[PDB]
């Protein structure tokens, strides 16, 4: 055939892929963390948005650090052969490189390693997206007038 | 020309390749959320996806999100410390190709 | 609709906005350099700029650099530990607009 | 006039802007660091590349941590009114958030704060680019076969 460039990811697989939404609103009192009001609006907005992009949306609410790890591990072990990509949205409290389960923190690295090119072969060469709504420190931006 | 680190027989890619991290805020900063309307980032992200998902490459979508969050938002708080603060999303790309949600 | 954190009278942007960090490698990793031909990242960066600077938006240029470094390069070393290693550049964008070097 | 969108940075100012290249090859023996052979090829390649993009290229070789800070401070205090952007390339040894002067490390944050929207007003609203060739840790990527 003609000139084949391949500058963009193949997104015409039978399925667009999974869109895992972990919506953590209520935390265990033992963590001293408060509830993140308004997060359900985020979760429902993301579901609707990705639904129109043809993603298989799966929402999970108030998961513990263990449940988060188990979810990510389970999903990473699924067969994504027919899927074009993978999306994971994390809405919760956090710090640099850290996302909070309802009972404790989880290193982002631990969540994403499950999908590393060599650990999740059916996603190798495919775009793996992680949308993260969470703090990455305690600095405040005072901005500048334009 | 020739070298010891290029054009390998068995082709491989980094295990860290093809990842995109769309952070809500800059490294080391707080992230803002409206207790009623939701987080600044998600509101902006969804809004830009609904409008450009079938028109722009992903990075360009995320760039609109950056402008939207950075310009249209400023925190409000009874505590002067957290009042009038700004936020800038952080796009971290390790993708090896352009990403269009449509085809 | 209305809120306490949007549409401010005095318009401001984050002090951290409009920054782009083109890292040679992923967070937490080594960066490779050929003692003769130069670093994998700079070689690839310059090569892609000379070819696309007058044709593509910056992020898209940097995406070609990612693919180039990730596919066309693999380390060589007498020390097994550092032999056959790969690298993936890391694009960190906080820009609020598209960037074209030409006009 | 007609519809004005403004989706891209204004790059038609009289000047494209500065392209500061800090090329650190030889380090002080007291640091125990070795020379980065091949870096001059990088520096000359960058100069030529940015020269064709119409950037005012300024190369600096083997600078100490202090000289790096003084250079960045001085440049940040220049009048960039007529310039469209700012580019700074750092070629040296490093770690996460750290760049090595010939005699010691320098936090990237310290270098970039000089150009923050509120500290360098003539660059406010303008793209400030930092190209960094340096280690960000000690992890090795074993890759995966495609």
């Amino acid at each position: 055939s003609g000139i084949s460039l391949d500058n963009s990811y193949k997104m015409d697989y039978p399925e667009m892929g999974l869109c895992i939404i972990i919506n953590n609103k209520n935390f265990h009192k033992s963590t001293g963390m408060t509830s993140r009001s308004g997060t359900d609006v985020d979760a429902a907005n993301l579901r609707e948005t990705f639904r129109n992009l043809k993603y298989e949306v799966r929402n999970k609410n108030d998961l513990t650090r263990e449940e988060i790890v188990e979810l990510m591990r389970d999903v990473s072990k699924e067969d994504h052969s027919k899927r074009s990509s993978f999306v994971c949205v994390l809405l919760s409290h956090g710090e640099e490189g850290i996302i909070f389960g309802t009972n404790g923190p989880v290193d982002l690295k631990k969540i994403t390693n499950f999908f590393r090119g060599d650990r999740c072969r059916s996603l190798t060469g495919k775009p793996k997206l992680f949308i993260i709504q969470a703090c990455r420190g305690t600095e405040l931006d005072c901005g500048i007038e334009t | 020309a020739s070298g010891v680190d290029d054009d390998m027989a068995c082709h491989k890619i980094p295990v860290e390749a093809d990842f995109l991290y769309a952070y809500s805020t800059a490294p080391g900063y707080y992230s803002w959320r409206n207790s009623k309307d939701g987080s600044w980032f998600i509101q902006s992200l969804c809004a830009m996806l609904k409008q450009y998902a079938d028109k722009l490459e992903f990075m360009h979508i995320l760039t609109r999100v950056n402008r939207k969050v950075a310009t249209e938002f400023e925190s409000f708080s009874f505590d002067a410390t957290f009042h009038a603060k700004k936020q800038i999303p952080c796009i971290v790309s390790m993708l090896t190709k352009e990403l269009y949600f449509y085809h």
